[PDB]
């Protein structure tokens, strides 16, 4: 990606990083992993 | 303690600054801190110059260094020694000088 | 003596400081421009 | 991991959570899992 | 940015002083003196 507008045309979102650096894109599918507890709620590919 | 330091503060686009808060336009790992040194060739600043879009944000993030110098202090001399006839019986009465 | 502190501990013992701060910085100076002051300005007005 | 420098030090990035509770560290592949739109981009490792 | 430790280098550069001096030192007071307040001199002459 080169631009921020990149990632928001591409689909995918996008969250600000406090602490370190910054940016960290993220994807439908890395959030629904993301947002997994279990190993029942985690996607079909993983 | 017979030595002498110094920050010699090196500017941002020089390509001496190497640094690790760089952060280009989308992502956060760029290693070339400086946007983009002065490598000065077409083909580059384009892709590297600060292009900021609508939507503001942690984009293009820069830091800078400082350079210290160092020096140190030695110590030298010498020395020789006469004895008082080599000066009184000598055949140029002038040896002191 | 005086010897190498810290890889010779002086005869005294620890010597704490040992290296002048010379305070006054060396900062290079700024490149000169040449292809500004050379164009004219058109004013892009707002809500266009 | 004892205090933010330990994050920051092994290269882990971590963000602020708003919700509730502190900070959520990322690692690079925990990053580039997240940014991830279909079953191509998860790593080799996934 | 940061300032870690000297051994974890500053992120502007080097560090040269990471102490402060305090001026100050420490001394130890002299032992209180007992015996040598009693006593009686007798002179004793030279070339004697």
């Amino acid at each position: 990606y080169s631009d921020v507008d990149a990632i928001l045309a591409d689909g995918k979102q996008a969250v600000a990083v406090k602490h370190g650096g910054g940016l960290v894109v993220v994807g439908e599918l890395g959030a629904q992993v993301l947002a997994a507890k279990d190993v029942s709620e985690l996607p079909d590919g993983v | 303690g017979k030595q002498i330091k110094l920050y010699h503060y090196v500017p941002l686009l020089d390509d001496r600054n190497v640094n690790d808060q760089g952060i280009d336009a989308a992502g956060a790992t760029i290693a070339n801190g400086n946007l983009y040194g002065s490598s000065k060739d077409i083909g580059t600043i384009p892709s590297k110059l600060p292009a900021l879009t609508e939507n503001g944000g942690r984009v293009n993030r820069v830091g800078f260094t400082r350079i210290q110098l160092i020096g140190s202090i030695k110590k030298f001399g010498f020395f020789y020694e006469w004895t008082q006839e080599a000066m009184d019986f000598d055949t140029d009465e002038e040896l002191d000088s | 003596k005086y010897n190498a502190p810290n890889t010779t501990p002086s005869s005294i013992g620890p010597q704490i400081r040992l290296d002048y701060y010379y305070k006054k910085a060396l900062v290079d100076a700024a490149k000169e421009m040449y292809f500004g002051q050379l164009a004219e300005v058109t004013n892009m007005p707002k809500n266009m």
